[PDB]
């Protein structure tokens, strides 16, 4: 370890650009795997509705598709609406 | 000469980019995207040969969605013979297509 | 609501086009008026010049760059 | 007469606009180039009136001969005036350009650079005070307000 | 095919020309080269934008990337010759006979 | 004095202030006394046209309403 | 349309003030007012003999970085995607052997001018 | 009404050069302890237009060794890029409303590079040429770290228009969400406009007056309004992507106000920078950016990559 | 109408004219400039904004160094020009020639050329009818280089980085 902290203490007295350069792309590269909000903004980019939402022929057993949009069934954003 | 890793391995490197009738981002349809499916059924599973000989009429389709050869063809033999007509004074186009009416919302 | 008007003027657009091409092209020896380029029976989508053909040019220049024009 | 009035008044325009704008080259010889500084610096602001010194004798509507010119010099000189483009005007500053100065009888020297150039204003002084080139310099203004050249032009 | 193809075909084919054809310069033929994926470049991206074939969009940046990796090649080469010789004429390209 | 600059920062103000104040009064008056419509996209351009066939004046910025359903 | 009004008018405007400058005041040319410019005395060479460039290799690079920025550019539009592993992986893959290119020029000396 | 709306966007800013052109000159002067212009005009206001009669009416000459077709060309496309770049901007409205209005000022500024590249050619001197040298250096490194830092500040954005710009910037600040890329991005503004400590291409120390040694009387006077509108614009548009104001849409002219203002703040800031350092050496700017800024702006890049993911924050798309 | 697109085109066909006639390298890369804008505005008005922006801003990149490069090794004591010389001159003739034939024929009838057929009609004839919404569809598709095309990707970057690591080692010398 005190090869690395003498290493690091001549680094940072003559190229503190390059270490501070290192360390945000270390963080960039690190922290979204670590991060819980990355599924959020998977969910929130599946939640736009960029095209229409075609319906469905009701074969009369589809009991978790809407019949209306008000009705319970269906996606939530409950959870996007407090966040 | 041609070693089908990706059939081998069951991974997909082009197979995605080969064709405009593959999973789309945001499912944006091609233009002739039903031409395309047609011959692509028709042909599928026949070869090369069979393709050619029995799978014309979809391929021939297929060209005329993207190309639109007979279509223009026939646009500028309207668009001619309607010249012809008005240079001598035989056709009065109608105001509807000359400008003067009210079109649908 | 816009799928149905989008429809509807498109028909109407086709069906005046159709009208004016039996006007005109009844002097031609060989042709047959509403005759389709394609085999198939399907529908297809009219190009731009289906619609637009016998039209204003100032209608012809909006319906193909009003959009990209527009700034 | 409406013609002479208009003449009268444009040419009054330009005369004003070449007046007010100043432009001497970068162009300094000999001790009295000490003294232009000191007209450039804080106390006698010569960019009050106008006066901006450019590098380029493209750029340039004055030449502010400050200093003594040489045998070896004078080529340089006139190649630098003549490339200065219309209208130009020339201030000979100190002796050593007004005639000879303390050099006058030198084998290496030009006996004034009126020899040389076509000077408009005399600055004498070794070197002149700061003073002495600013009222050269507004002396050259208000010589540059009595040209009349659409005046003559109009009845030419 | 509009006349825009024609056009657009008819460039990259004096641009061919054009490089076939040396005068004395190198650096002519790389400028002619470099036209050549420039028409081809206009070529694809008028015929993807026509039938909306939405994944070949990245097609025409992959051809300019390559294009451009070209074209650092032929720049690379042009000052290694000129290095040599003093110039860039191809004429001093001869040392080497078939 | 240092605000014997302020005349010259005011005219290059003043100078300034006309493009933006000028553009916007321009899209106010050449849409009815509303803003300038933003069509980005193919939608935004077809709610123009059908805003100009429904106007009956061919504006788009004409707007109509209940009175004109009924 | 609005954008081609627009470049011509500017382009007409500048154009208008070339013609201005080069005929309203008045001309006096010869040789020696318009021959170039070397500090008042003769140039000794020509101005289009070459001009040795030691900054040649730094140029190319940039070329190639040209073309990295290039393929970045399109990241705020990948960014609405919903494979957001796989844009962020292939993003920072492409910001990283940039770098590593950077990196590898920098070691091997090709930032240094020519001597 | 088009028409009336351009020579709105076009008369006020050659106004407003004319008048940076004195305003310069007086803040140059009361930090060098001097007064600056104060007679030709009422407090020197009339200096301006002096210059341009003088220059105007001046001889301008082509010289003998000249390609007159490339040397008359090049102010030409000078001018008229500086007075294009303009037509994006919003204040609050913009002229022309682009989709992608960054791409586009990025586009004209490298054409607007080419402008002293052919003027320096053309001219057929040596001064000339190493000043157009200069001006290829500077260009490539500036346009290199220009491209990424813009990059990721639009990243923190969602798209390529400035309007929306405008709705980001509605909260806080992008100076305060991103400023290491606010200062690298200034300087790179200064490089890009060849202002102080990076003049190179028109060093009169080196050179005499540079690129445009031979160019006199009104193709100058073309030059200098070309820069001076190029500093005009890119301190606006620094002032729209850092610095974002409140916008009303009934009254739009409290958003044209903040903007000038602000504009006017980074423009007095590039003008004390100015009087305040020395210049590069045109060898130390290209390893400045290449050795410092690169590095720092790629992670930086890479770091406003993941934020929005990490924090699911991504912009909307449109 | 209002030959928009045919008139671009026409003008990018001169462009190559001129920088394939090559009178020198400077001349070449300023008709290789106004081509590279031309083809802009064309793919422009077909509807790529971000492609016609991006091969703009590559190729006036690109063009900055060949100017550095022919003022350093392809410059010569009195460069050509198009009426400079006679080979220059005779071979921009030609080129123009050809095309306002080929454009002549072309406007007169629907003109067949030896390789492919061409119909002279509306470049707004061809165009399509249907419209998205509230997403660019080129935009999207370019976009798509990053959750699709991740073997493109692969395959560029390491283009890249070797083209860096050929360029450094061509140049080496010794
Ligand atoms: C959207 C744009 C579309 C453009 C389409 C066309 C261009 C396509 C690409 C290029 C291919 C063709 C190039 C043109 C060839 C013309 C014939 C020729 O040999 O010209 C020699 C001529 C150079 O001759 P020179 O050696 O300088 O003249 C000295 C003579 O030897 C001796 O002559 P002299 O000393 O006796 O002088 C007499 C005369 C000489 O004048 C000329 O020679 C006129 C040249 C213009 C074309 C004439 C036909 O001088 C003048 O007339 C003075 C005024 C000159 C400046 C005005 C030029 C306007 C150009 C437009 O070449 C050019 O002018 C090249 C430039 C042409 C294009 C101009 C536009 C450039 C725009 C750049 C930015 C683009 C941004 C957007 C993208
Ligand atoms: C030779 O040894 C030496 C000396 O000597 C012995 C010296 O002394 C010194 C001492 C000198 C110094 C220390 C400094 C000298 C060196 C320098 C390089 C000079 C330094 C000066 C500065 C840094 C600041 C000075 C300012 C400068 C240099 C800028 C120059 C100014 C211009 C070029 C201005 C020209 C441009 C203009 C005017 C803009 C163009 C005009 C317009 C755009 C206006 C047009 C408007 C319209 C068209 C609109 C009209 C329409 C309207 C109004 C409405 C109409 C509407 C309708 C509807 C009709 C030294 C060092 C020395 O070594
Ligand atoms: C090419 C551009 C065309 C479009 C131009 C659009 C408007 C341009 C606006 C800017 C104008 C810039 C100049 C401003 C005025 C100051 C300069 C000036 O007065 O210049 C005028 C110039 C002046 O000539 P000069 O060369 O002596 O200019 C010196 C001017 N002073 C003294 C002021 C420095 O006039 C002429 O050249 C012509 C004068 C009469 C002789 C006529 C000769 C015949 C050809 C022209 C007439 C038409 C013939 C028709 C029949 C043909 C077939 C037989
Ligand atoms: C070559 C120059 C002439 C042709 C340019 C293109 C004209 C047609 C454009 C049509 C499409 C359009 O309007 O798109 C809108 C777009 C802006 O909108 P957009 O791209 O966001 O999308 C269109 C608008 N919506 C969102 C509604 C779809 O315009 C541009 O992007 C501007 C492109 C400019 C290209 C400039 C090329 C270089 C020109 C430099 C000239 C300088 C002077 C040279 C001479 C000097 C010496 C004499
Ligand atoms: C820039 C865009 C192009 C503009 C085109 C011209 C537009 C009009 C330009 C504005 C004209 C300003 C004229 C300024 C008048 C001079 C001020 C006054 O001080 O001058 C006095 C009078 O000046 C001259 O007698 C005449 C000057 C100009 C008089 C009017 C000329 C015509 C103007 C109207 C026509 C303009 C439009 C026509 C052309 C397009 C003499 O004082 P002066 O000795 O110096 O000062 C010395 C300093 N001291 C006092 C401290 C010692
Ligand atoms: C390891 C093998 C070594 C011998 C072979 C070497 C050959 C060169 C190295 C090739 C390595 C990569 C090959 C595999 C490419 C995978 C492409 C794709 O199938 O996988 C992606 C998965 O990507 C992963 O995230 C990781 C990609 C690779 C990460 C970087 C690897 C870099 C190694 C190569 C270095 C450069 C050298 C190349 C030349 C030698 C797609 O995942 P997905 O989510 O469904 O995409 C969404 C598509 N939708 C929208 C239709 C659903
Ligand atoms: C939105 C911003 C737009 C631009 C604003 C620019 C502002 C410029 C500053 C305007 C203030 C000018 C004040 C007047 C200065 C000169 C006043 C006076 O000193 O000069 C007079 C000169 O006046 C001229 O004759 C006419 C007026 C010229 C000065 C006013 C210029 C107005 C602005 C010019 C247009 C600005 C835009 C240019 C495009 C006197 O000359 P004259 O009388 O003879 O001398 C003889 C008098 N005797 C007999 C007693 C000895
Ligand atoms: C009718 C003619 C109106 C003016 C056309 C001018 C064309 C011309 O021959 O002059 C070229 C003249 C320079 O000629 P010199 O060799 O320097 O000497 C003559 C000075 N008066 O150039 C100009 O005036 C600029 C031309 C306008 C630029 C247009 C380019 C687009
Ligand atoms: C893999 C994760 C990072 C991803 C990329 C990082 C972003 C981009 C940074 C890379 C760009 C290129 C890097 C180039 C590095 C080598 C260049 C070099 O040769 O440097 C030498 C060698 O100098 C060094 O010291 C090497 C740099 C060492 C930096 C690495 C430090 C590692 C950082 C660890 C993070 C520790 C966290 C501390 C946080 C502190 C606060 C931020 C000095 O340069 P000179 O040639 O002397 O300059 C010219 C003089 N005539
Ligand atoms: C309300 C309606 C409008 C009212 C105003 C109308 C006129 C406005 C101005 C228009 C432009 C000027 C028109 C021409 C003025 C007269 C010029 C002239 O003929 O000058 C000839 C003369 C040449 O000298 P000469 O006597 O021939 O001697 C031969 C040489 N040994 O002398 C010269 O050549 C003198 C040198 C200078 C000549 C050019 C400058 C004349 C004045 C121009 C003022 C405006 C400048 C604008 C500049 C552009 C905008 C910034
Ligand atoms: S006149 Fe006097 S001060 Fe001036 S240069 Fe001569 S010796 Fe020096």
């Amino acid at each position: 370890a005190g090869r690395i902290a003498s290493f690091l203490k001549n680094a940072w007295a003559k190229e503190p650009v390059l270490v501070a350069s290192f360390a945000i792309g270390g963080l960039a590269i690190i922290l979204p795997s670590l991060s819980p909000y990355t599924n959020y903004a998977i969910r929130i980019n599946r939640a736009t509705p960029y095209n229409y939402p075609v319906p469905l022929r009701d074969d009369g057993n589809m009991p978790d598709v809407p019949s209306h949009p008000q009705d319970p069934q269906g996606p939530s954003l409950e959870w996007l609406k407090n966040l | 000469p041609f070693f089908d890793v990706q059939k081998r391995l069951g991974l997909d490197l082009d197979r995605w980019m080969t064709i405009q009738s593959a999973e789309q981002p945001h499912k944006i349809p091609g233009r002739c995207h039903a031409f395309e499916k047609e011959w692509i059924e028709c042909a599928h599973g026949i070869g090369g040969i069979r393709a050619e000989k029995e799978c014309k009429i979809e391929f021939d389709d297929f060209v005329e969605c993207l190309l639109r050869q007979k279509t223009m063809k026939r646009l500028s033999a309207i668009k001619r013979q309607r010249d012809k007509l008005i240079k001598e004074g035989k056709y009065t186009p109608p105001p509807h297509h000359l400008g003067k009416e009210d079109p649908r919302p | 609501l816009f799928q149905a008007e989008k429809d509807r003027r498109v028909l109407q657009m086709l069906r005046e086009n159709l009208e004016e091409e039996a006007i005109i092209m009844k002097d031609v020896p060989d042709w047959k008026v509403g005759e389709s380029v394609f085999h198939t029976t399907r529908w297809v989508t009219p190009m731009m010049g289906e619609l637009y053909g016998l039209r204003t040019n100032e209608e012809i220049l909006s319906a193909t760059y009003g959009f990209i024009w527009y700034t | 007469s409406r013609g002479e009035y208009v003449v009268a008044k444009l040419d009054d325009l330009v005369n004003w606009a070449r007046r007010s704008s100043l432009w001497p080259m970068t162009f300094g010889l000999a001790c009295c180039a000490v003294e232009m500084m000191h007209m450039a610096a804080p106390r006698y602001d010569m960019d009050r009136f106008g006066v901006v010194f450019r590098a380029s004798p493209r750029q340039s509507d004055v030449m502010i001969v400050a200093g003594t010119l040489t045998n070896k010099m004078a080529p340089a000189l006139r190649k630098v005036y003549d490339q200065m483009p219309e209208p130009r005007y020339v201030v000979s500053m100190g002796s050593c350009a007004n005639g000879g100065g303390y050099y006058h009888y030198s084998y290496s020297v030009v006996r004034g650079c009126d020899r040389i150039v076509p000077v408009d204003i005399y600055v004498p002084g070794c070197p002149p005070t700061a003073e002495a080139l600013l009222y050269g310099i507004l002396q050259l203004q208000r010589k540059i307000k009595r040209e009349k050249r659409l005046r003559i032009w109009y009845r030419r | 095919m509009p006349l825009v193809y024609m056009n657009i075909i008819m460039a990259f084919a004096i641009a061919l020309a054009g490089l076939l054809m040396y005068r004395s310069h190198l650096m002519s033929s790389l400028l002619c080269l470099e036209g050549m994926m420039l028409s081809l470049f206009i070529m694809s991206t008028l015929i993807i934008l026509n039938t909306h074939f939405t994944l070949a969009n990245m097609m025409p940046i992959i051809l300019l990337v390559f294009a451009a990796c070209e074209a650092a090649l032929g720049l690379s080469l042009l000052v290694m010759v000129s290095n040599t010789y003093g110039t860039d004429y191809v004429q001093n390209l001869n040392l080497l006979q078939c | 004095m240092w605000f014997e600059i302020l005349p010259g920062i005011a005219v290059m103000a003043a100078c300034l202030f006309i493009p933006g104040m000028a553009t916007a009064h321009i899209h106010k008056f050449t849409n009815g006394g509303k803003e300038k419509r933003v069509a980005h996209f193919s939608y935004q351009w077809n709610l123009m046209e059908r805003d100009r066939c429904i106007s009956g004046v061919n504006r788009y910025h004409v707007t109509k309403g209940l009175e004109n359903i009924d | 349309m609005n954008i081609m009004l627009t470049l011509l008018t500017n382009v007409t405007l500048a154009s208008l003030l070339v013609l201005i400058a080069f005929w309203l005041p008045q001309l006096n040319a010869y040789s020696e007012k318009t021959s170039p410019y070397e500090c008042g005395f003769d140039p000794m060479g020509s101005a289009r003999l070459p001009f040795s460039m030691k900054f040649f290799l730094v140029a190319i690079t940039f070329l190639l970085f040209d073309l990295e920025i290039a393929l970045l550019l399109p990241l705020p539009w990948a960014s609405q995607t919903n494979n957001l592993k796989t844009m962020l992986t292939m993003a920072l893959f492409l910001l990283i052997l940039l770098a590593a290119s950077l990196a590898y020029e920098w070691t091997q000396k090709g930032l240094e001018w020519a001597e | 009404m088009f028409m009336i709306n351009i020579l709105s966007l076009i008369i006020p800013i050659l106004l407003a050069v004319a008048f940076l052109t004195l305003v310069e000159r007086k803040v140059l002067g009361y930090m060098q302890l001097r007064k600056g212009p104060n007679v030709v005009g009422p407090y020197g206001l009339l200096q301006p237009i002096a210059d341009a009669l003088k220059l105007f009416t001046k001889e301008p000459l082509r010289p003998a060794t000249s390609s007159i077709s490339m040397f008359i060309i090049a102010p030409i496309l000078a001018l008229s890029l500086a007075l294009t770049m303009w037509v994006p901007l919003p204040m609050p409205y913009p002229l022309i409303n682009m989709n992608l209005g960054v791409l586009f000022m990025l586009a004209m500024s490298s054409l607007a590079v080419y402008s002293i590249l052919w003027s320096g050619w053309a001219s057929n001197s040596k001064y000339a040429l190493i000043g157009a040298l200069r001006a290829v250096a500077q260009t490539i490194s500036y346009e290199v770290t220009l491209a990424i830092i813009l990059l990721s500040v639009l990243l923190m954005n969602g798209s390529y228009t400035l309007s929306t710009l405008i709705t980001t910037q509605e909260h806080i600040w992008m100076i305060f969400t991103s400023w290491p890329l606010a200062m690298m991005w200034f300087i790179s503004t200064l490089a890009e406009t060849n202002r102080a400590p990076f003049d190179l291409t028109e060093g009169e120390s080196e050179l005499v007056s540079g690129f445009n040694v031979e160019y006199a009387a009104g193709p100058f006077a073309m030059f200098f309004m070309a820069e001076y509108a190029n500093i005009i614009m890119m301190n606006a548009f620094t002032a729209i992507l850092f610095l974002g104001a409140s916008h009303d849409p009934h009254t739009p002219e409290l958003y044209t106000i903040n903007f000038v203002l602000k504009t006017l703040a980074l423009t007095i800031t590039f003008l004390w920078i100015r009087a305040s350092y020395p210049r590069f050496r045109y060898d130390q700017l290209m390893h400045l950016l290449w050795k410092s800024f690169l590095p720092l702006t790629l992670a930086l890049c890479m770091w406003h990559i993941s934020l929005p993911i990490m924090t699911a924050s991504i912009p909307p798309q449109s | 109408t209002m030959y928009i697109a045919f008139i671009l085109s026409t003008i990018f066909v001169i462009g190559f004219v001129g920088f394939s006639s090559k009178p020198s390298p400077i001349y070449g890369g300023l008709g290789l400039i106004v081509s590279g804008g031309v083809g802009c505005g064309i793919v422009l008005n077909f509807g790529g904004s971000f492609l016609g922006l991006m091969v703009f801003l590559i190729y006036l990149g690109g063009m900055l160094v060949v100017f550095g490069y022919t003022t350093a090794m392809a410059t010569e004591m009195y460069p050509e020009v198009w009426v400079s010389n006679k080979t220059v001159f005779g071979a921009f003739v030609s080129g123009l020639m050809m095309e306002f034939c080929m454009v002549y024929y072309a406007l007169k009838e629907e003109e067949v050329e030896i390789i492919f057929k061409f119909n002279g009609l509306g470049d707004w004839v061809i165009y399509d009818t249907g419209d998205s919404g509230f997403f660019s569809e080129e935009a999207m598709g370019i976009a798509a280089l990053y959750s699709y095309g991740t073997w493109l990707v692969i395959v560029t970057g390491w283009s890249l980085l070797i083209g860096v690591v050929v360029i450094m080692e061509i140049t080496r010398g010794n």
